[PDB]
């Protein structure tokens, strides 16, 4: 017999939900860089018809350079 | 499917074969307060945005709509008739107009009954204003179609609710649907072989 | 004062207040009577609160015992009129302490419990519970049986 | 005017984009773009962002016009009664920089509206009842909270014991038959209330006993099968004739 799956494996998830860290609305001022933001963060997280209509598969890619800071 | 396939609303915009954008809200507008329903019904025109503006447009289309939601039965059959004066007057609806009358009647009476288990029809001659011996034809005849089943008191004025249909008739579609079903295989059994 | 909070039962109001009316008179030391009873507006306030400790530890009780009860009776057990009780009734059930059904057209009220769904507890409780006490028969019945005819 | 009202927004999509820099259009336009939508209902909450958004770009300009600015953002925290944009927009540095007569009067508006607190907010209606008067639609920003305050205060009658008389459980709200008790009906309808009223007597019986579980997990599967064996029906026809 296999797993499920999954008994996942060591170590752990988690544990940034303790809050507060930093909130969002410094840049709510501009509308033109969240614009940006809000298509490249919560409609990439969780959404379906969209994509396939327009055709644009959506990269999973982020690359964080530049620190510091 | 009618409304369903309506779904697209301003993205078909307005066309030769479109005719008058306003006339297509009209269309859409009459299949969804009976196909879509009631928590759909209000959700499509106040959160989808493009179908709102067009609707607030027209007074009496947007009226109707809110005051379905409101209950009022005081100026549905105001109303309803003046949607079924665009029903009457427009092609097509000549044959489907007939079962469309009381079909929102019951949509109208579907929520009614639910609200309360023993219900006057006095306390509806408020509301209908005022039905007394239409409305006891009129129910009587939704019953005998099977639409809305329930229990009005004659001379007793009171509307017994219930149908608890969570139980027992709710079960009957197993074995009644499986009947034609198994015996279609009983017989076909017989066939092989010879 | 511990009487009344150990097995509970019913006693006359007015009887606690033979014993704690008293305590006005008694001592020696009267301070005890003083930070309570001596104040006007302190003492009113403990003494509809001292209602409060014997009212509700019927309805404690009484929750446990219900099933049901009449409203009229509910009158002359707690000492008061029915109209207290409805106002003893409305300021214990919004501290959610006992779950009450109170009908006021027929009299009948009840403490708990929620419309009876209950189906797995009633054939479980039933069937292994009682059971066991019935086949644990012979277990013990064979250790008392090699206990008789040894002897006699 | 709507229509006319977004005519003239409509003409504002095309004109903020012509011209070099606005300077200021799509910020006002945000605000405008706060009082058609607004006026269609669509969200409280957008709405109310588009709000915060021209405050962030109502900085450094005519403070009179500033000064009025915050009458209709912290008024529309009135409506919303659940923005959760809150502490946010008011307890920021940006938002304290007014210390002057009229916005020190909507500092406690928007505390007003933390506030709720029907005994409270039928009181500070009426020392409220000048900023009321600029309200840019009177009756529905009070008339959503109203009846949403309705059952705010109803559902902390009818929790603690499950069954109630309607007539004084009713007497609080003033009424019985007319309105309430029609709307108390329009509560089962909406499932946010799960009981049923007794006419004669005045007893309201709550339950929500009935479920609905074995039941839908049967027949629904059957009429399933029914596409199994009309499927079928072809490869029997088939194969034998």
């Amino acid at each position: 017999d296999v797993l499920p799956p999954e008994a996942d494996s060591s170590i752990m998830m988690l544990t940034s939900d303790q809050k507060p860290d930093v909130m969002y609305a410094d840049i709510g001022g501009m509308d033109i860089q969240k614009q940006e933001v809000r298509e490249a963060v919560e409609l990439p997280l969780t959404h379906f018809e969209l994509y396939k209509q327009i055709g644009i598969d959506p990269p999973r890619g982020v690359l964080m350079y530049g620190p510091p800071g | 499917q009618a409304a369903e396939l309506f779904l697209d609303t301003v993205s078909t915009f307005t066309s030769y074969e479109l005719m008058d954008y306003k006339t297509f809200v009209t269309y859409t507008v009459y299949v969804s307060m009976i196909a879509l329903e009631r928590p759909d019904l209000r959700e499509k025109v106040i959160k989808g945005a493009e179908i709102l503006e067009v609707l607030h447009s027209l007074p009496a289309v947007r009226q109707y709509l809110f005051s379905l939601y409101e209950c009022r039965y005081s100026v549905f059959f105001q109303s309803l008739a003046v949607v079924e004066q665009e029903m009457k007057k427009d092609w097509l609806f000549a044959p489907h107009y007939r079962y469309y009358v009381r079909e929102m009647r019951i949509h109208a009476y579907s929520q009614l009954l639910e609200s309360y288990r023993s219900l006057t029809l006095g306390y509806m001659a408020e509301a209908f204003g005022v039905g007394v011996e239409f409305i006891d034809q009129e129910l009587s005849r939704f019953i005998a179609a099977g639409r809305l089943h329930c229990k009005i008191d004659k001379v007793n004025e009171i509307v017994e609710t219930n149908r608890p249909d969570s139980k027992n008739w709710q079960y009957q579609e197993t074995i009644k649907k499986g009947d034609l079903l198994l015996n279609r295989v009983q017989k076909l059994s017989r066939v092989i072989n010879m | 004062l511990l009487k009344l909070f150990t097995t509970m039962e019913l006693m006359r109001w007015s009887t606690l207040v033979e014993d704690y009316g008293m305590e006005l008179r008694k001592g020696s030391l009267e301070s005890p009577a003083t930070d309570v009873f001596g104040s006007t507006e302190e003492g009113e306030k403990r003494w509809k609160d001292l209602k409060n400790r014997v009212v509700e530890h019927n309805i404690r009780i009484m929750a446990k015992y219900y099933t049901r009860i009449t409203m009229k009776r509910m009158a002359q057990l707690l000492d008061l009129s029915v109209d207290e009780s409805e106002a003893f009734l409305s300021n214990l059930v919004v501290n959610k302490t006992i779950f009450a059904k109170v009908d006021r057209l027929a009299g009948i009220i009840n403490f708990q419990r929620p419309k009876d769904p209950n189906n797995l507890l009633n054939d479980w409780s039933q069937k292994l519970n009682s059971l066991m006490s019935l086949v644990n028969k012979t277990t013990h019945l064979i250790a008392k049986e090699e206990m008789i005819h040894n002897l006699q | 005017n709507l229509p006319k009202a977004r005519a003239a927004l409509t003409s504002a999509r095309t004109t903020a984009n012509a011209i070099y820099c606005p300077p200021k259009l799509q910020a006002t336009l945000d605000m405008q773009s706060g009082i058609i939508h607004a006026a269609e209902e669509k969200d409280w909450k957008t709405a109310y962002s588009y709000f915060y958004e021209a405050f962030e770009g109502y900085d450094s300009i005519d403070s009179p016009k500033a000064i009025t600015s915050l009458k209709y953002m912290l008024l529309c925290k009135i409506m919303l009664n659940t923005p959760e944009d809150v502490q946010a927009l008011v307890s920021g540095k940006l938002a304290l920089r007014y210390a002057g007569r009229q916005t020190e009067a909507l500092k406690c508006v928007a505390q007003a509206s933390k506030n709720r607190s029907l005994a409270d907010f039928e009181k500070a209606l009426t020392d409220y009842r000048a900023e009321l008067r600029d309200d840019p639609i009177i009756s529905t920003h009070l008339a959503k909270l109203y009846d949403n305050l309705l059952e705010q205060n109803l559902i902390r009658v009818i929790e603690p014991f499950s069954r109630v008389q309607i007539e004084h459980i009713s007497s609080l709200i003033k009424l019985s038959k007319a309105d309430v008790e029609r709307k108390l009906s329009q509560m089962i309808l909406d499932k946010k209330f799960h009981g049923i009223l007794d006419q004669g007597e005045g007893v309201l019986i709550i339950f929500d006993e009935p479920p609905v579980d074995k039941t839908y997990e049967a027949a629904l599967e059957t009429i399933q099968n029914m596409s199994k064996v009309v499927d079928s029906l072809y490869n029997k026809a088939k194969k034998l004739t």
